[PDB]
DNA sequence: TAATAATAGTTTTTAGTTTATTGGGC
DNA sequence: AGCTAATAAACTAAAAACTATTATTATG
């Protein structure tokens, strides 16, 4: 865990930001609100438990506990929520926007310095463990606080003093047409750890296309599967973290509700005797399994102890090449291991010593794995993979003992084979440049399940209550008339090469 | 159910201690609701929450006799719960909570039945006789010296045996720290004494056990120790 | 006279049960 | 022209991890 993270964000109630170059393109206004709307969905799918909060400023109003005038909060710190989405909605629009600057003002002078007291004190509200103070605020002019000296001394004063305390900011460039003023008055002032400031953005260019896109998934945190140690022989014990870099994930299990209250009723589950209508108890249990006719009974730590075999471990096995696994010969998906010093102290430098041994020797580790307490111990292979970095310098591919499993004899199906045909050179050259006609460079995310994104499309929808549900879109559909295209008559051409001319591969 | 659960447990619980027989005679259907609710197959209670056995304790009512037919139902969980529990083998000998409060169930519930005429009597006994090594001021042996000194009675004809090794334990038991399990096991000590002398002065055999128990280890006496020596 | 140390309270996977399930039959 | 079996999916309980706190003893 080691902390949260929460977003505020911050909206010139102004008229700068309810004008358009031209009709195509939206206010100001417009484009923030429906990136905060894309925002929260996102949020709310992917980490719903995070906090984030509306303020607003420039407005004629307030709302502010302290009462500053023109600091109007709309929302507080809170897990998103459909609510809320309906409230901004309420005034997203070509409409909207003029109904928000009917019921609410805008367009007034105050000081940053007043907006980063509230949002400071916001932040003061807040107690759970915290880990990004992020503050997103969005605007196209930075000099009318430089207007005021006075305004801008302490406007930087207080933005160095949240900068001391930790507190992380972020600005998108809007549309002004005679230029942001990149320089002027913000990045001197505002918090970066890189500059790349050299055009004053006449344009809204910035990252808002990322943050309107739609994410759809669970991101869970890095949580150790578990500190399980290597038995070398019998004492020579190392700690060593265990972790899945891929963890299917599924849809989330329903509530069971109520209809006209909705209440998710709880349901109370046991088991009374049936030839008397009275009451039975656990401890009144027995387990039966008739072979024929014998019947035989076990108990709980009876079931339990059958499945005992030694402690939840790592038991080394020995070595062997890398090259003597076969790569069809796969169990589930695979693990990994990732060294610790919590328990075991210096066992740090024994893995990376046989990380580093066996990267040498092209060998894999043969051990004997347990996972928890009442399990059978299979064995396993550990591959080391070493740590890749980029032209970023970031981790492609973290360090340590990918965890592939070795199935069992049981797991071996024979199944009924045939002998073996050939075919002819000539064919095998017609596959191949129809292979090179369709082929591509694989990456992992550019597949998806569109059965996950449909049931999300759904939800969120009944959740907007819209006319229709937004349509999800099949990556795993073949491109059929493009690659047919992109083959020619190569397809049928082989079709007469092997299939026969009166026979269609149909029935 | 949590905190407030136990809370309002023991809130319940010592207003039986105070309110005894006065209007506290709508509890049979809350009794048999308690009951139920145990039967909950979905053991999702904490131990804490476990205090629900000394629920089932019950003394303000007359005890009526539906109390009576469900407490062999009672006495078998309670059984059952031990037998799970007390099985090192499995790594599970976690019952912190659930020891001292069937403890207390036992004691306000044997009071009305088991008398010394039956298999469960030395069921029981041997049951309580595992009092491995335990920690953390180490609640369970105290309830399980105040049960047995509450009800040494019951566990006569069979309670002769072990007197060497119940004599020991008992004398370590007192001699260890937490001077509540001090004096928890000094009354072990006084009615295990009363119980051994009342059954063996109307024995026959009693000279074996009274030349093999009870005049070497007095002499060897020779602090409180010394009034319990006497007491002897 | 008063600080520290095992402890449960949330998720979180995860590993058994349950079910409605297209094919042949003749 | 009548007949039904593996089965992934769903549904459970169950077990661990990971925080978050505290019944205990020196000790005056």
């Amino acid at each position: 865990y080691s902390g949260r993270d929460s977003l505020i964000f911050l909206v010139d109630a102004s008229k700068a930001m309810f004008e358009s170059q031209s009709e195509d393109e939206l206010t100001p206004f417009d484009m923030s609100i429906q990136c905060i709307q894309s925002v929260y969905i996102s949020k709310i799918i992917s980490s719903d438990r995070d906090l984030l909060a509306v303020v607003f400023y420039g407005t004629e109003k307030d709302k502010n506990s302290v009462n500053f005038k023109n600091i109007y909060v709309l929302q507080e710190l809170d897990n998103p929520g459909a609510k809320r989405i309906l409230e901004l909605d309420q005034f997203k629009g070509q409409q909207g926007q003029k109904r928000f600057q009917d019921m609410m003002g805008h367009g007034s002078d105050y000081s940053l310095s007043e907006v980063l007291w509230v949002c400071a004190n916001l932040f003061s509200d807040v107690q759970f463990k915290m880990s990004h103070k992020r503050i997103m605020l969005f605007t196209n002019e930075d000099n009318p606080h430089g207007n005021d000296s006075a305004k801008a001394s302490r406007a930087r004063t207080k933005a160095g003093d949240l900068r001391d305390t930790g507190i992380f900011l972020d600005l998108m460039h809007l549309k002004k047409p005679g230029g942001f003023d990149i320089s002027l008055f913000y990045r001197d002032i505002i918090s970066i750890a890189e500059d790349e400031d050299l055009r004053v953005h006449f344009e809204e260019s910035s990252k808002l296309e990322d943050l309107l896109r739609k994410v759809r998934a669970k991101e869970t945190r890095k949580r150790a599967l578990s500190r399980l140690k290597l038995k070398l022989n019998k004492d020579i014990v190392i700690s060593v973290g265990i972790y899945n870099l891929v963890q299917k994930a599924l849809k989330p299990p329903p509530i069971k509700l109520y209809r006209e209250t909705n209440e998710p009723v709880k349901t109370k589950t046991r088991t009374f005797n049936t030839s008397t209508g009275g009451l039975l108890l656990p401890s009144d249990t027995k387990r039966s399994q008739i072979y024929g006719s014998r019947q035989i009974i076990l108990e709980k730590e009876e079931t339990e102890e059958l499945k005992r075999f030694d402690d939840p471990g790592l038991m080394l096995m020995g070595f062997k090449p890398l090259v003597l696994l076969k790569k069809h010969h796969y169990l589930r998906p695979s693990l990994f291991v990732y060294p610790e010093e919590s328990l075991v102290i210096g066992s740090s430098t024994l893995f990376s010593a046989l990380l580093i041994k066996c990267l040498e020797k092209e060998v894999a580790a043969l051990c004997r794995y347990t996972p928890r307490r009442n399990i059978p111990p299979y064995f396993v292979a550990l591959v080391p993979q070493e740590e890749e970095l980029d032209d970023q310098k970031i981790q492609v591919t973290p360090p340590g003992f990918q965890l592939v499993f070795l199935p069992f004899a049981d797991d071996k199906r024979k199944m009924p084979f045939t002998e073996k045909i050939m075919a002819t050179p000539e064919q095998v050259g017609k596959m191949k440049a129809i292979v090179e006609k369709l082929r591509f460079t694989y990456r992992s995310d550019s597949f998806e399940n569109p059965v996950l994104q449909q049931h999300f499309r759904n939800l969120e929808a009944l959740a907007l209550d819209l006319m229709e549900p937004e349509q999800a879109v099949d990556l795993t559909l073949p491109k059929v008339e493009a690659m047919n295209k992109r083959l020619g008559s190569l397809v049928d051409e082989f079709k007469e090469l092997v299939y026969p001319p009166d026979y269609n591969p149909e029935g | 159910c949590k905190i407030p659960a136990l809370d309002l447990l023991i809130k319940l619980l010592q207003t039986f201690r105070s309110s005894r027989l006065m209007d506290e005679f709508k509890i049979g259907e809350l009794f048999s609701k308690f009951y139920g609710e145990l039967a909950l197959k979905k053991k999702i209670p904490d131990t804490v929450l476990e205090k629900v056995y000394e629920l089932l304790g019950l003394l303000g009512e007359v005890h009526p006799s539906e109390m009576i037919n469900n407490a062999e139902n009672l006495f078998r969980a309670f059984l059952g719960e031990l037998k799970t529990q007390m099985t090192s083998a499995v790594r599970e000998p976690k019952l912190p909570v659930l020891a001292g409060c069937l403890k207390g169930l036992s004691s306000l519930l044997c009071n009305f039945t088991k008398s010394m005429e039956e298999d469960p009597q030395t069921s029981r006994e041997i049951f309580n006789f595992v009092l491995q090594i335990d920690l953390k001021r180490y609640a369970v042996p105290s309830a399980g010296l105040r049960l047995f000194a509450l009800h040494a009675s019951q566990f006569s004809t069979c309670l002769l045996d072990n007197y060497v090794s119940l004599f020991e334990v008992l004398l370590k038991w007192c001699a260890h720290t937490n001077v509540e399990l001090k004096k928890a096991a000094l009354s072990a000590l006084e009615s295990f004494l009363k119980q051994v002398s009342n059954m063996v002065a109307k024995n026959a055999e009693m000279h074996k056990n009274k030349l093999q128990y009870f005049m070497e280890q007095f002499y060897g006496i020779i602090n409180k120790e010394l009034s319990i020596a006497i007491r002897g």
